[PDB]
RNA sequence: CGGCCAACUACGUGCCAGCAGCCGCGGUAAUACGUAGGGUCCGAGCGUUGUCCGGAAUUACUGGGCGUAAAGAGCUCGUA
RNA sequence: CUAAAACUCAAAGGAAUUGACGGGGGCCCGCACAAGCGGCGGAGCAUGUGGAUUAAUUCGAUGCAACGCGAAGAACCUUACCUGGGUUUGACAUGCACAGGACGCCGGCAGAGAUGUCGGUUCCCUUGUGGCCUGUGUGCAGGUGGUGCAUGGCUGUCGUCAGCUCGUGUCGUGAGAUGUUGGGUUAAGUCCCGCAACGAGCGCAACCCUUGUCUCAUGUUGCCAGCACGUUAUGGUGGGGACUCGUGAGAGACUGCCGGGGUCAACUCGGAGGAAGGUGGGGAUGACGUCAAGUCAUCAUGCCCCUUAUGUCCAGGGCUUCACACAUGCUACAAUGGCCGGUACAAAGGGCUGCGAUGCCGUGAGGUGGAGCGAAUCCUUUCAAAGCCGGUCUCAGUUCGGAUCGGGGUCUGCAACUCGACCCCGUGAAGUCGGAGUCGCUAGUAAUCGCAGAUCAGCAACGCUGCGGUGAAUACGUUCCCG
């Protein structure tokens, strides 16, 4: 990364739903090196959302993403022994990555004992704004317009 | 291990390769059997008969 | 420890093996016999520099090729010492050997012999720099050589301090696999201890 | 190892298990390959010297 | 009989005994210490010491210098 | 303010040159930070080290660059350490006599063993004596005894970082400089532009190995479509190089072409074709030098010390001791899971006093017995696990986890108590995802799952060296930390 920007990997389209969002989600939720379990988990969550909310999984997933997609983030930079939390706008790719990361991260702190309905429940909550990752999203926005005091450095 | 008495992270790999072929002769004309054992070969080559 | 042996670097590209035979069950016995006879040859004769010692062994037949500088010391007109080597091997029981001894046409262009000469001249309490001067001049006299590097390490001059000194001339491209680089190592015994002499001789490239 | 230890290794043990390798060229009991009878140091030295018919630098 | 400065090998001693005009030689291979051979310069003389001139353009009249090597007074006024 | 002498040294100084150094700067790189994934420090266990004990707990290693390191294998041996009993030209060699035809083998008794005593067996020359050794020495052999701040050889580190020089010319009175400085680019002193420099060597790159495509040759133990013979036991068999594969030879990647930036330049961005596009992926290869870096325990070696001993044989014991600390790993703390049943796909390697199969007997380590192989055949089962399917468990110190502990066994070894591994039953401790801090990694990579090998009779291997299966996130950018 010292010489120049790194190349970007291609994204394989999904054969079942035809959107890169589900394959990005299954990549993000992948753990320990087992794909098959990962797509079966995410497809089970999609089907439970299908049977629960009564609407299509793609539209509600995109709506949840919009409800979780942030616009500003916080970057720590040090000078003279003091670290300042400058607010910086976010590229769309980082916004989507952060949204998926937050969803999957708050997918694992539940008590309801299996992954598929955990994911389905948080998808429904994020669609309705009742989730936990959304709370962190408005928290990040709150510090975005809260920490405006350090912006003249422009780093 | 390259070094005597320590430096385990430095090492050297060696190989030993042996190449083998077969020649099967049909219809053993007796002159062939007479002249076969007389053939002298390089020391690096070993041949056995079955 | 930086450089690997140049002879061992090109053991399958430029240079060839030293001993050739085939064995599976008696491989260990064969190699132990090789080391025993090589130790005997190295220990026994030293007044005549031995360029190389190659061994060939098939069935009961054995033959030893001893490449030396001058064979007159190693083979007299009456052949006492050649038969002495034969009998010394016979006590070692290497069975029968077709003992062959060969002289070298260019003793000045052989790294091992040059190293032996430098070591003996250092044993004569001669200044090392003069010995390297004369060795480099004599080696570069021959036309086909293209480079030479000569290095000695030890207690040079009798001082109580380690010293390693190297003198070079021409091209000695060690990093090339297709370069016929002759490598010679030898040891000089002095009053203060040990001296190590290394010689690299570069004589053109080879193309297959 | 010592000369006496080398000879006692060469000597016939009175029990089957009292035998070990004891590399021929030097006498170093550790890291001895039974294929060659040479310890790792002497194996390396002779492999570089080209005195073992078949061994060579491995690269792949 | 190191180099200045014509003339080198062996034995004995090894930082001891000793040499030396300047720089310096002796701790096992000393052309430098002592003795033997050989050599060189002089020669009824040969060396050392003391004194003076030279080399010293190193008190510079012939024939030197003062930014940083030693050397411009802290600055002016003014008497011979 | 004016202003000496005795004494003492063989120099004190000025300018500039080449290195080294700075708790002096400026640029450029690197998983250095940042952006991410997974860990260590918390628990139990395996090793290694520090410290403490005793008879020894043999020795070496000691920031990076020691701490799963010498050691790729400590019950005796190993073993170099402690106790005790022998032995002296000795456990191992060579030379002389004084003396020789015996040493050398198989048993008996004593003895923990080493070792001591009896019983049977005794030399090939050819008389000069030698091949052999039996006592006394004579020369001595023996030191894992010391000095890696006297050494050779080998190795680590900066670091695969990009540097180290020369010939001719020119510039300086001269050491010397220039080239090698400046701008750009590159993985790079790789190359381009300008400039008193013009060129060339060792380093970079290429030559070597492996993987990715095609062509030719090629058929055994390998492949087996089209053919026949075999039918549940399978290329199994006669048979074909058609397809693989095995192993020899060759072609193919060169910024080769197009478009844009470019100094009509290096190079950079995108495209066309192609299996691969920008040194396609990865190895071996480690320049000049720094660290009095490590190793007299691989070996060799100058000097120093013992030599009836610090040499040498044997029996037992220790390196596995533990009130603690540190480091590297394994198992976990569970539902992305545990147990039960079914279900198919890898590679490489090894095998003679070894792989060892079918059957038989156990519940299981395993006992019987031996087919086929010195090995593309026979064994590692037609070779695995994760996978996929079906059942259950419905969240607890648990159907987790296995430590610790009692009992009964299997194997190897003369001998498993101190101190091997494995099997069966039973109890089932800590451990609820871990403070300050801190580590690894940029694509078949991280994350994992299994298999083989070396050392080895047996293993303490959760280590090391390799192979294969499934396979991600992120890099805006050099402000800060490190080299």
């Amino acid at each position: 990364p010292r010489k120049g920007p790194a190349p970007k990997r291609p994204l394989v389209n999904d054969p079942v739903y035809g959107s890169q969002l589900v394959t990005q989600l299954v990549n993000k939720v992948l753990l320990e090196g087992k794909k098959s379990l990962a797509e079966r988990i995410v497809y089970g969550a999609l089907e439970q959302a299908r049977e629960k909310t009564g609407t299509d999984p793609v539209v509600t997933l995109k709506r949840a993403l919009d409800n979780v997609k942030p616009a500003l983030e916080v970057r720590s930079r040090r000078v003279g022994g003091a670290t300042y939390q400058v607010p910086v706008e976010v590229r769309p790719d980082r916004s989507t990555t952060l949204a998926l990361r937050w969803l999957v991260n708050f997918s694992r702190q539940r008590r309801e004992k299996t992954m598929v309905e955990r994911l389905a429940n948080e998808i429904l909550d994020a669609s309705n704004g009742l989730g936990a990752s959304v709370k962190r999203r408005e928290d990040t926005h709150k510090m975005a317009e809260a920490n405006r005091a350090f912006a003249h450095y422009r780093w | 291990i390259r070094s005597p008495h320590k430096y385990k992270d430095s090492r050297e790999h060696f190989e030993m390769r042996t190449h083998k072929r077969l020649i099967d002769i049909l219809d053993p004309t007796p002159k062939t059997v007479d002249a076969l054992m007389r053939i002298d070969l390089p020391a690096s080559v070993d041949v056995n008969i079955q | 420890g930086q450089k690997i042996n140049p002879h061992g670097f090109r053991l399958g590209i430029t240079t060839e093996w030293k001993s050739r035979w085939y064995a599976d069950k008696q491989y260990k016995d064969y190699v132990k016999e090789d080391v025993a006879i090589r130790k005997l040859l190295a220990t026994g004769l030293e007044r005549a520099g031995i360029a190389d010692v190659e061994i060939e062994r098939t069935r009961d037949r054995v033959r030893v090729d001893i490449h030396t500088a001058r064979p007159g010391i190693v083979i007299g007109r009456r052949g006492t010492e050649a038969d002495r080597i034969r009998a010394d091997l016979e006590k070692l029981t290497g069975k029968q050997v077709q003992l062959n001894i060969l002289e070298v046409k260019n003793p000045e262009s052989q790294a091992q012999l040059v190293a032996q000469g430098v070591a003996e001249q250092l044993s004569n309490r001669v200044a090392f720099r003069r010995a390297m001067r004369k060795a480099i001049q004599s080696a570069m006299r021959q036309p086909n050589v293209k480079g030479i590097r000569v290095q000695c390490s030890g207690r040079l001059g009798g001082a109580e301090m380690s010293r390693s000194e190297f003198y070079r001339e021409g091209r000695v491209p060690l990093h090339t696999l297709r370069a016929d680089i002759d490598y010679g190592l030898y040891e000089a015994k002095t009053t203060f201890g040990r001296i190590g002499v290394k010689v690299w001789i570069y004589k053109g490239d080879i193309v297959g | 190892a010592k000369k006496a230890l080398v000879h006692k290794a060469n000597k016939k043990p009175k029990f089957a298990v009292r035998a070990y390798t004891r590399c021929n060229k030097c006498g170093r009991p550790h890291s001895v390959y039974r294929k060659f009878g040479l310890c790792r140091i002497c194996l390396r030295e002779m492999a570089h010297a080209g005195e073992l018919p078949g061994v060579q630098k491995s690269s792949w």
